[PDB]
C-alpha cells in the first residue's frame, strides 16, 4: 500500500479529461525525467477551529525547492503539469469537510477599506501574490479573495474531503496557458485553495490541530534557454 | 447589367443581424492554434455542474456559515430542519449555483434539477431524515406525516454519506412551484466524546433534458456607479 | 440546444462605447482616440469573464450624428490604428496620413460604416486573467502597480476626425457597436459576484454583498423570497 | 429583377480594400514584358543577405572607422574586446544591417539570426578569440571564465579567417534579449616587421525560418522639413 | 511568409498628394493641374527605391469636401492627361472638352470616384534610378542639369475644375489616394540613409547623419542603447 | 463586379407585396406544433 518515484515515498481527479504530454517537436528542450520528478512534500497546515483556509501558486511554490527550483529560475521557459495530493490525517471522531480546489489563473485581488471614495490604486502586495512554500491565508474565503464567489467555485476542477468518508484527494493538472512555454518566475499558471466548507469539531480531550498535509509531483517537464 | 429595385429593408442596420464585413486588414495571418484544455461549446455542459447551495440565507448568518445547514440534538419529534423553494430563476438559494446564475441571462427554460446532499458530522454518528419533495399547486406539508406520503426518500447517516433527490417537469412559463423539506426521521445518535451537531451540504444541477431559450441581459449587475 | 451555445452566447452586436468629437466650446480640436476597451460597460464585463480564454473576430459599427439628431453630409474619417503605432497628436498631425493604417472615409449621409477586425494577440487566444507580473522591472520596494496587466491584450486604436482644415463649429456624436464572431472560449469561470470598482482590476470592497437574498427563517417561505 | 437590399458597408470607402475599378484607358496594351535579371518576390530573400554590423558606434568614431572593431596587443588578460545587443529592431549595431532596416517595417519578427566574423589582419598574425553567446534573462558575463561555459565558440585566427555563430528562437513580442561578447582568449601574436593591431567585421543575416507580420511605417524617415 | 511579399509591401492605398482648386481669394481661377508624382512623400519615396525597376497598375480614388467638411453636391470634373498631351490653361480652356482624354463627372455627394491606370512606360518597367544622361544636347560647357532624370517614368497628369460658367465661391479640397496593384521589382537597392533634400535628385549634406545610434563604450551596454 | 442600374420601382413601399425581411431574432427556436384538432385551410369549407 505505497508508491514511490526517485527514492520518495508517500479517486484521482483528472482536469478537464486530457492527460499532460509533452509538446511535439513543434508548435532542443531539456526533459530532466525522474531527477526532478519526484514527490516534493512541503510543509503541513494546522488546521482549526476558525481557520479561513490557504492557497498556493504552483510553479512558484517549488521555486525555492530543490532540483526543480534550480531549473526554474535558471531556464528561461518553462512548461509541465503536476499530480497534486493532499491528505488530512484526523480521527474517526472528529468532524468537518475541505473543499480542494484547482483555480487556474487564479488573480488574488485587494479589499478597499470600508469608507472612501475608493478611486485611489489598492493592488495585493507580492506577499500574497506570491506567498511562496508557506501558502497564505484567505482573508475572505467566501469570495475567495476575489470576486467570485465560493459556493460556484465548483466548477473548476475539485474534490472533497470529508472527514468521514475518504481523507484524501488527488488532482492531476495538465498544462494550461495560451502560448506553448512561459517563464515560471514571472507567471504563475494556477493555484490551490483548500477550504474549509464545514468547519472543523471535536470534543474536549482532543486534537486540536489536524494536519493537512501537501505533496506535488512535477509531471513531463520541459525547459530552455539554460543562463548560467 | 441586370437591373434591380431597392427594397424597404435598405440603409437598416439591424443589431441582431449576422452580415458580412470587409477585413481591415488584409493577408493578414493571425496566430495559429494551440491545442488548449478544457473548451466549453456550450452553456448546457455549465448547467450540468453540481455547485454548492446556499439554503441558510436567514438574516443573522453570514460567511460561508451560508452555505451550510445545521442539524443538532432534537428535545422535540417529527420536527421540520429545513426547506428552499426549487425555482432557479427567482431570488433565493438557487442564486449561488450555477445553474442559478446561467438561467438568468435567459427568459425560459424546461428540464429536471437534481439536488444531492452530503452529510459533514462524524463518523460515528446516526440517524436519518426525510427528504420529502412538493409537486406545484401544493403548500408546503405542515406535519412529517403528510410528508412521508408519496416522492419522499428516508436517508441514513451511517448507511450513506451522501444522496441524490429528482425534481421532474420543471418549467416557469407564466405570465408556488416547488418545495423540497427536510424533516428529522428520528433522532441524532451519537456516542460520547463526539460532536453533537453536525452540517448538510446541499448541491444542485440541472439534468440532461434541461433546456433554455430566448436569451436576455441580467439585473444582477446594475451597479448605479459609472465609474465601473 | 442551440440557443445556448456560446457561439450564440456572446452574439449580438451591442454598444461598446460612446465617443465625442469636439469643435464646439473651449475644445475646439477636433479629433478623439477611442481604446477599444470591449469591457468598458460593466455588463459585457461579466459575459467575457465567463471564461479565462478567448479567441474571437470583432466587427464594428459607427453611428454617428450631431448633437440634435441630424445628419448633414459632413465627411469624417475612421482611423484604425493597430496595436504597436503612434496615435495622433492633433487633427492635423502627420500621422493622420501614413498607410499601413487603416482608413475608412464615410460621410454621415450614408449608412453607418462597417470593419471587421481579425483575431491580433501574440499569444494564442485572449486572456482576462494573468496572474503575474508582465516585465522584469523589479527593485520595487514595495511597488504592485502592474500586477494582473497584460500587455498581449491590447487590440487597436480607433482616432476619428472630421476631415475638416479649418474649424468646424458642430459635435459630432459616435456610438461603437462590436459583434463577437466565430469565439471559442476556454476554462470557464464564475460569475462575478460582487460589484466592480477599478476598471482593470479585480478589488471589491470590504462590505460583503451576499450571494442569495434573505429570508426570515430556514424553515419558512413565507414573505419576500428565499 | 432580383430585388436587393443596401448593407451598412455601403458607401464606404476602406483603403486597404482590394477592390475593382474600370480602366480609364480600355483596349489600351501596354509595353510587353522582356526578361529582367534579379526580380525579387519577397523580403524574406533581402534577410538572409549578410550585411555589415556596425558594432563601433561609440561617440569618437566616424566614418567607415564604424564598421570595424579593433584588436590589439593587451597588456592584460581575458580582457572583453567588444559586445553588442542580439536585437535587430532597437535602436543599435542592427541598424546599419539590411535585417535591421527591413524588420522596422514590421510590428513582430521571429527567427534565427546568424552573425559572421571576419579577421582583417596580416596573414602572419596568430591568436584566439572567444566568442560567447548569452541568452535571454541574463546579464552580461562578467568575466573570460563565467563565459567558457555554455555556447560558446572559441575561434583561432591562423586557421580560419571567418566564423559562424547561430542565434536561436528570437522574437521580440512584448508590450535583456540576447548579448554576444568577444573576449581575448590567448593574446595577438605577431612576428616581426608586421603591425600589431588588427580589425574583426561583423556580418549578420537572418535564416530560413525569420518570418515578419504587421506592416507598419519607419519611424527613420520623418525629416519635419517639407521641402522634401 | 506571405505578408513578406513585395506584392503586400506595396499594397494598401495611400495618400499621394492633396490638391486644392481655388475660387475665393485673388486667385477666382478654379482649377489645378496635378503631376502624379508617386515620390511626392518623402515616406514613399524610400519604400519605391528599395527597388531598380517596377511595373505595376495603380488605383487612384478622389476624397473631396469644402473648407468645413461638407458635401453640397456640386459635380466637378476628373480629366487624366495622359503623357504627351497638352494640360488646360484656363478653366474655359478648349481642352476640357476634347476626347482621348478620359474625364470622370462625378458630384461630391456621391462615393469618391474610383480609376485605375494601366502601365504607361514606352520601357519595360518604372527605373528611378537612370545614369547618364537622356538626350544629345550636348555642347555644355558645365551644365549638368538633366543628370539622372529620366523621361519615361511620366505618368499623366489629372486636372479638376469645378464645372461652373460663372465664378464659384467655393474651394474644394481633394485627396488623392493611389494603391499600387500587380507589381513586379527588380534588383533590389539599399534604403536610403540620409535626409533628401531636392525632389527629383539624391543629393544630401555634408553633415553625415551616422547610420545607428551612439553609446558609451563598445563594451558596455548600459545606458540609452547600442 | 456586375454593375448594376436602379429602376423606377426603387425605395418603393407597396403594402401588398410579398418581400423577405430579416430575423431580428437569429436562432430563436420557436416552440413545437402539437397536433391540435380542426384546422382549417380555406373559407369555403367553411361556406359549405
Amino acid at each position: 500500500a505505497q508508491l514511490t518515484v526517485g527514492n520518495s515515498t508517500i479517486n484521482i481527479v483528472l482536469s478537464y479529461g486530457e492527460w499532460p504530454g509533452y509538446c511535439p517537436s513543434t508548435d532542443k528542450p531539456t526533459r530532466p525525467d525522474v531527477s526532478v520528478n519526484r514527490f516534493y512534500t512541503l510543509s503541513t497546515k494546522s488546521w482549526k477551529t476558525e481557520s479561513t483556509g490557504w492557497y498556493w501558486k504552483f510553479p512558484d511554490v517549488l521555486n525555492d525547492t530543490g532540483v526543480f527550483g534550480q531549473n526554474a529560475q535558471f531556464h528561461y521557459l518553462y512548461r509541465s503539469g503536476f499530480c497534486m495530493h493532499v491528505q488530512c490525517n484526523a480521527s474517526k471522531f472528529h468532524q468537518g469537510a475541505l473543499l480542494v480546489v484547482v483555480i487556474p489563473e487564479f488573480v488574488v485581488a485587494a479589499s478597499s477599506p470600508a469608507t472612501k471614495p475608493n478611486g485611489q490604486g489598492l493592488y495585493p502586495d507580492f506577499a500574497h501574490t506570491n506567498p511562496g512554500k508557506e501558502g497564505q491565508v484567505f482573508r475572505d474565503p467566501y469570495v475567495l479573495d476575489a470576486g467570485i464567489p465560493l459556493s460556484q467555485a465548483l466548477v473548476f476542477p475539485h474534490q472533497w474531503i470529508n472527514l468521514r468518508t475518504n481523507n484524501c484527494a488527488t488532482i492531476i493538472m495538465p498544462y494550461v496557458n495560451a502560448l506553448p512555454f512561459d517563464s515560471a518566475l514571472n507567471h504563475s499558471n494556477f493555484g490551490l485553495a483548500v477550504i474549509p466548507i464545514s468547519p472543523l469539531k471535536y470534543c474536549n480531550g482532543a486534537t486540536t490541530e489536524v494536519p493537512i498535509t501537501l505533496t506535488i509531483a512535477p509531471l513531463n517537464s520541459e525547459f530552455s534557454g539554460l543562463r548560467q | 447589367g441586370l437591373p434591380t429595385e431597392l427594397k424597404p429593408g435598405t440603409n437598416q442596420f439591424l443589431t441582431t443581424d449576422d452580415g458580412t464585413s470587409p477585413p481591415i486588414l488584409p493577408g493578414f495571418e493571425p496566430t495559429p492554434l494551440i491545442h488548449i484544455p478544457g473548451e466549453f461549446t456550450s452553456l448546457l455542459d455549465l448547467c450540468r455542474i453540481e455547485t454548492i447551495l446556499e439554503v441558510n440565507n436567514t438574516t443573522g448568518t453570514t460567511g460561508v456559515n451560508r452555505l451550510l445547514i445545521p442539524v443538532r440534538a432534537q428535545n422535540n419529534v417529527d420536527q421540520l430542519c429545513a426547506s428552499f423553494q426549487v425555482d432557479p430563476g427567482r431570488n433565493g438559494p438557487w442564486q449561488s449555483t450555477m445553474v442559478g446564475q446561467i438561467c438568468r441571462y435567459y427568459t425560459q427554460w424546461s428540464g429536471s434539477l437534481k439536488v444531492t446532499f452530503m452529510f459533514t458530522g462524524s463518523f460515528m454518528a446516526t440517524g436519518k431524515m426525510l427528504i420529502a419533495y412538493t409537486p406545484p399547486g401544493s403548500a408546503q406539508p405542515t406535519t412529517r406525516e403528510a410528508a412521508m406520503l408519496g416522492t419522499h426518500i428516508v436517508w441514513d447517516f451511517g448507511l450513506q454519506s451522501s444522496v441524490t433527490l429528482v425534481i421532474p417537469w420543471i418549467s416557469n412559463t407564466h405570465f408556488a412551484t416547488g418545495i423540497v423539506t427536510i424533516w428529522y426521521q428520528t433522532n441524532f445518535v451519537v456516542p460520547p466524546d463526539t460532536p453533537s451537531e453536525a452540517n448538510i451540504i446541499a448541491l444542485g444541477a440541472a439534468q440532461e433534458n434541461f433546456t433554455l431559450k430566448l436569451c436576455k441581459d441580467t439585473d444582477e449587475i446594475r451597479q448605479t456607479a459609472e465609474y465601473q | 440546444v442551440n440557443e445556448a451555445s456560446v457561439e450564440h452566447f456572446y452574439s449580438r452586436a451591442g454598444l461598446v462605447g460612446v465617443v465625442e468629437v469636439k469643435d464646439s466650446g473651449t475644445s475646439q480640436d477636433g479629433y478623439t482616440v477611442w481604446p477599444i476597451d470591449v469591457m468598458g460597460f460593466v455588463q459585457q464585463r461579466r459575459k467575457l469573464e465567463l471564461s479565462t480564454y478567448m479567441r474571437f473576430d470583432a466587427e464594428f459599427t459607427f453611428v454617428s450624428n450631431l448633437n440634435d439628431s441630424t445628419t448633414p453630409g459632413m465627411l469624417l474619417q475612421y482611423m484604425y490604428v493597430p496595436p504597436g503605432a503612434p496615435k495622433p497628436d492633433g487633427r492635423k498631425s502627420y500621422q493622420w496620413q501614413t498607410a499601413t493604417n487603416p482608413s475608412i472615409f464615410a460621410k454621415l449621409s450614408d449608412p453607418p460604416p462597417q470593419v471587421s477586425v481579425p483575431f491580433m494577440s501574440p499569444a494564442s487566444a485572449y486572456q482576462w486573467f494573468y496572474d503575474g507580473y508582465p516585465t522584469f522591472g523589479e527593485h520595487k520596494q514595495a511597488t504592485n502597480l502592474q500586477y494582473g496587466q497584460c500587455p498581449n491584450n491590447m487590440m487597436g486604436h480607433f482616432a476619428i476626425r472630421t476631415v475638416s482644415e479649418s474649424t468646424t463649429g458642430k459635435n459630432v456624436h459616435v456610438r461603437v457597436y462590436m459583434r463577437i464572431k466565430h469565439v471559442r472560449a476556454w476554462v470557464p469561470r464564475p460569475f462575478r459576484s460582487q460589484a466592480y470598482m477599478v476598471k482593470n482590476y479585480p478589488t471589491y470592497s470590504q462590505t460583503i454583498s451576499n450571494t442569495a437574498a434573505d429570508r426570515a427563517s430556514i424553515t419558512t417561505t413565507d414573505y419576500e423570497g428565499g
